[PDB]
């Protein structure tokens, strides 16, 4: 039955016409009769053979793209992810009970796309680019691609400048450059919102206070989430002011998992508009553990092989290809950034599971975010030892990196001390020193929700701990001497330690000098 | 033009089919695709059986349709190869990817070749000094060997891959290879640049007095890139092995993520899935790769390998079928590593197959096969050393454990590419100061100094200058009140006067933002494409 043998059977080999005469004359009566049981044939638009699992199967759609956005019928958009030889197959941005089989399918023309621009800055947008606030749709505002490819090396520069979280643990000891991708990475309720919350909030206070082409542009991906833990956010945004300059988008635990698992590249896309503009972007995705549950979803019922804990061999492409967007552009590409906060929830802290060592390998440094630090009080529960920040240190606060150092160093002590006997077995005077210096540091550093500090508040604050002026307080006003200190020190010694950048030495005896003069609450 | 231009019949992701009409090209064969927005390869992975072959896509596939031509190239992914490709940065197909024109090439070779054969071997052990101790002591390298770095995410195989590329790479005198296969863009941005100010690439003018070479096929990079983009790293490095007849130094930053891509690729090639969820092939494609990465008698390459261990599993096979294709393995440690030793070198897990009394010396080699009993004797103690405490050791025990505590924090060194953000400047140990320092440990010439004067130094003159500051500084801790540079008058100024020297900058109010921005008016409606292809609003029913 070889094609040597079908292909003979291109040229007529009848010789006796008596049948092909007879129905040709028959075919065109029969086929009339039978007319309004045909469904009119279709060629260039598609119609639906099966529909279930999220994925519809299309006959027709002869000139689809691959990976374009097609249209049912019913409204719905979906993605047309194989192009098979007799169907193709689309993934449906919804739900597919609106979808039956028999539905037209309509071609866009156009790969995937979200409305990016200056006007999608203030709203929030589904996974698709949507706006589900109500007020109105997106105008000043244009269509971009969600799957672009990640500027390579040569667009490219080293990561020079400091984006402030406002966080006092995450400044001083893991410090954040401005393209530059973080890793936050923690258990359940371990606060991993709040420091990525304390930046969007801090951005705010910053752009107010910076010459427009320093302003950070924030955009917030919600993947998995409650709804209403997503409008109790867009609230928190809106009183501060902070959805001024911060996008807004939304993939809820009830949306479709193809939604889910296009969100954060919707909104890559939407803060690529600042990359790619000369501005800076901020960028965070949080749960990309629950979008990779997402992807994980399509790809099962896409009947993909699946390997480690179920999840597909590319589940690593579906992380790492996004997160390299998050780029700090080069000189003759406009200088822009996209500064990148992925979210990934741990299971009883276990790093070594497969999606948290993923995104270990592709984003820069880690904030890593202890349940037993929270279960404390200390909040940030920010896991000294174990956050790294590469690329952002050297790109740091100057001032900051000057008291930071003994900072992390007596933190690196204190650890190694409280390592040896926590118990009272015998207790040096140079340990118990460290003891008392490493609980002065650590209720330093731990500060409270939705009120992110300047860098200058910050680098004062912790050269009043690194230093002497708190060895007085035991370790419980140390808290309420932060205030003590940062308000009664003379408000001009932050605006010379913001406008030189550094502790000069003229600053330097000058800030020795408010901090002796400040009093104390432990007494 | 009809015949040898086959068309595209089906695409799902990385993997196109394409339909011959005639003359089906054969397997390993690059594809061109006629009108796709960059420039898009295929290369022929399999003929599946009705005049289709089935592709791998060396770039995106997004814009693909079911109609699109296809020529045939004739033969393989064919890189520019040379002197002339030093100093350059290419892609997996050879494209220069570093804006400094075209690469003027001696040769262009196809990435596709077969291993050298048995009697081209050449079995030659000498050492390769890396000036770092735990390797030099108990693995060391093979100049003309194979390296593997095994790591499991965070723990450390890039900073050694890069402060081997330090020590080893300037020695060396002959040319190198740094293909990057789907690693960080950052990283590969980090290592270009810093190879300009190091004057090992050299550009413009003098680009051909450069002495690295590197092919970047990194992690933005589609799974076809990422699975062919070590052997065009390979044909460089091959090439000046062969042709050139000299000394390559390949570094191939992270060889699993062409295994990874392999098994992106294989779901969609119709394959059953082997073990954790692999390629049934993940032996001889690995296999296929290595051997061709060797010393033959003509030239050397010494290739130094980072592996990623997935979960921190070495059980895993992507890991585990790596450790028979190498000459010397050494395992980095997650635990190493949390107790602040780097490198976070496993010593009970690295291996070389230099570590022979006839190769190193019998002084060399039994240092470090005492050094691995006393640490493993240790590793034998712990179970009771965190129930029991070491109150409960026997004396005997405790000299153990105060010993290997001490060779476990000797084993790490600073590195000179770590000192940008430890603060501690880099130590080179030479192999000489490497056998005698850890020698002394175990006659037990330095159960005097204190565990902590050991950590993050260079060789055993350093532990007694750490050890003696240590001393020193328990002493002198304070006594700085005053008379010192902080006085208010003689080098500080008022603090209302230091106000007004701030430059006040301008802020713009505006943010900028519509400039030069362009509107798309998007309709009410969704517009779609009907039967004749006319953007026509969505039609009214379901
Ligand atoms: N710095 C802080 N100080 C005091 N309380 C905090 C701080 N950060 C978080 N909390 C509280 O702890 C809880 C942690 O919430 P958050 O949403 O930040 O954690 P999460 O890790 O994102 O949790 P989930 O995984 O459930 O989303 C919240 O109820 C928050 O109000
Ligand atoms: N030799 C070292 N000295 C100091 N720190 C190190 C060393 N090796 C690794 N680290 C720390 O661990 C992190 C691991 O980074 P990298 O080497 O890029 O890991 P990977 O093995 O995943 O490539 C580094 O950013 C650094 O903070
Ligand atoms: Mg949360
Ligand atoms: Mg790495």
């Amino acid at each position: 039955a070889d094609a040597k043998a079908l292909d003979e059977l291109r040229k007529p080999k009848f010789s006796s016409k008596y049948l092909i005469q007879h129905v040709s004359q028959k075919l065109i009566p029969a086929v009339k009769e039978w007319e309004k049981s045909y469904q009119p044939p279709v060629i260039h638009l598609g119609r639906v053979l099966s529909v279930g699992d999220g994925i519809a199967r299309v006959y027709g759609l002869k000139s689809v793209q691959a990976g374009e956005l097609v249209c049912f019928d019913s409204g719905v958009k979906g993605m047309a992810l194989n192009l098979q030889a007799d169907h193709v197959g689309v993934v449906v941005f919804g739900n597919d009970s609106v979808i039956h089989q028999g539905d037209l399918v309509y071609r866009t023309g156009q790969i995937v796309n979200v409305p990016i621009g200056p006007g999608t800055l203030g709203r929030v947008t589904d996974g698709l680019g949507q706006p589900i606030d109500g007020k109105g749709p997106l105008t000043n505002v244009r269509s971009s691609l969600v799957e672009v490819k990640a500027p390579g090396i040569i667009a490219r520069q080293s990561v020079r400048e400091p984006l402030f979280t406002g966080v006092k643990a995450v400044d001083a000891l893991v410090p954040i450059g401005r393209g530059q991708r973080e890793l936050i990475i923690g258990d359940r309720q371990t606060g991993k919102t709040a420091v990525a919350i304390d930046a969007i909030i801090h951005q705010k206070n910053c752009n107010e206070q910076v010459p427009k082409a320093q302003r950070v542009y924030c955009v917030y991906v919600a993947v998995g989430q409650k709804r209403s833990t997503v409008a109790q956010l867009v609230k928190l945004f809106t009183q501060t002011g902070a959805m001024r300059y911060t996008i807004m988008v939304s993939a809820t635990a009830s949306d479709a998992a193809p939604l889910q698992f296009l969100a954060p590249y919707s909104g890559c896309a939407m803060a690529e508009y600042f990359r790619d503009t000369g501005k800076h972007g901020l960028i965070i995705y949080d749960d990309l553990s629950k979008q990779s549950v997402a992807y994980r979803q399509m790809s099962l019922l896409l009947r993909r092989p699946p390997g480690r804990e179920a999840f597909p061999g590319d589940v690593f492409y579906l992380h790492s290809r996004l997160l390299e967007r998050a780029a700090k552009l080069s000189k003759e590409l406009g200088g822009g950034s996209l500064t990148a906060f992925p979210v990934i929830e741990t299971q009883a802290g276990d790093v070594s599971a497969y999606i948290a060592t993923n995104v270990i390998s592709i984003t820069d440094g880690q904030i890593f975010l202890e349940t037993e630090l929270f279960y404390k009080g200390i909040r940030p529960a920010l896991n000294v030892g174990l956050s790294v920040s590469r690329v952002g240190s050297a790109a740091q606060f100057p001032g900051m990196k000057q008291v930071a150092g003994t900072l992390k160093l007596e933190l690196a002590q204190y650890r190694e001390v409280a390592a040896f006997a926590q118990f009272g077995s015998d207790l040096d005077a140079a340990t118990q020193y460290v003891l008392e210096r490493g609980a002065r540091l650590t209720e330093m550093l731990k500060q409270k929700q939705f009120a992110p500090i300047p860098i200058e508040r910050q680098t004062v604050a912790v050269y009043a701990a690194t230093k002497g002026f708190l060895d007085k307080v035991r370790v419980q006003d140390i808290v309420a001497a932060e205030e003590a200190v940062i308000s009664q020190v003379n408000p001009a010694v932050f605006k010379i330690l913001k406008a030189n950048g550094k502790i000069t030495p003229a600053l330097d005896a000058h800030l020795k000098a408010e901090l002796r003069k400040v009093k104390l609450p432990g007494a | 033009p009809a015949i040898d231009a086959g068309y595209v019949s089906q695409v799902i992701g990385p993997v196109v089919d394409v339909r011959f009409d005639g003359e089906l090209p054969s397997i390993l064969s690059s594809l061109e695709v006629e009108g796709h927005s960059v420039r898009l390869v295929l290369e022929v992975a399999q003929h599946m059986g009705d005049n289709t072959v089935r592709c791998i896509a060396m770039d995106s596939t997004d814009g693909l349709v079911r109609g699109q031509k296809v020529v045939d190239t004739g033969s393989p992914i064919k890189v520019p190869v040379g002197r002339g490709t030093l100093g350059r940065i290419m892609n997996v197909i050879g494209e220069p990817v570093d804006e400094q024109g075209p690469i003027d090439a001696a040769d262009i070779w196809s990435i596709h070749r077969e291993a050298p054969e048995f009697t081209e071997q050449s079995t030659e052990q000498e050492i390769l000094v890396t000036g770092i101790k735990v390797v030099d002591l108990l693995a060391p390298y093979q100049r003309g060997g194979k390296i593997g770095l095994f790591g499991g995410a965070g723990v450390g195989k890039t900073v050694l891959i890069m402060e081997l590329i330090n020590n080893v790479a300037k020695a060396h005198g002959g040319f190198s290879v740094f293909a990057g296969v789907g690693e960080r863009t950052r990283e590969g941005n980090d290592l270009y640049r810093e190879m300009i100010e190091s004057g090992v690439i050299k550009l413009g003018a003098e680009r051909g007095n450069s002495k690295c070479t590197l092919v970047y096929g990194q992690m933005n990079e589609p799974p076809g890139a990422r699975a062919r983009v070590a052997l065009t790293g390979l044909t460089v490095a091959e090439y000046f092995r062969d042709i050139e007849g000299q000394d390559v130094l390949l570094f191939v930053d992270n060889i699993f993520r062409f295994t990874q891509a392999n098994s992106e690729v294989s779901a969609l090639l119709g394959r059953i899935p082997s073990a954790v969820g692999y390629q049934p092939t993940l032996a001889t494609d690995l296999g296929g790769l290595q051997e061709r990465i060797t010393t033959t008698t003509k030239g050397s390459i010494t290739s130094v390998q980072a592996v990623y261990v997935p979960a921190d599993d070495l059980t895993d096979p992507a890991p585990a079928t790596t450790f028979a294709h190498l000459d010397a393995t050494t395992v980095l440690s997650r635990s190493i590593a949390e107790l602040g030793i780097y490198p976070a070198v496993d010593p009970l897990d690295s291996t070389s197959r230099m570590l022979n009394p006839n190769v190193i010396g019998a002084e060399h080699y039994n240092v470090a096969r005492g050094v691995q009993k006393v640490l493993q004797d240790y590793k034998n103690l712990q179970d009771i050393i965190a129930i029991l405490g070491m109150d409960e050791l026997s004396e005997e025990d405790k000299l153990t454990v105060a010993r290997a505590r001490k060779i476990q924090r000797f084993l790490s060194q600073p590195f000179q590419v770590a000192e940008v953000f430890t603060g501690t400047p880099g130590k080179y140990v030479d192999l000489a100061d490497t056998i005698s320092g850890f020698q002394g440990v175990l006659t037990g010439k330095y159960d005097d100094l204190p565990e902590m004067a050991f950590y993050m130094v260079g060789d055993i003159k350093e532990v007694k200058e750490k050890a003696d500051k240590m001393a020193k500084d328990i002493a002198s801790r304070k006594e700085a009140d005053n008379k010192k540079v902080s006085e208010e008058l003689k080098d500080i100024p008022s603090l209302d006067k230091l106000v007004s020297e701030i430059k006040e900058v301008v802020i713009e109010e505006d943010d900028g933002l519509e400039e030069d921005f362009k509107a798309e008016a998007l309709s009410s409606e969704t517009v779609v494409l009907n039967e004749e292809g006319k953007s026509v609003p969505l039609p009214k029913k379901n």
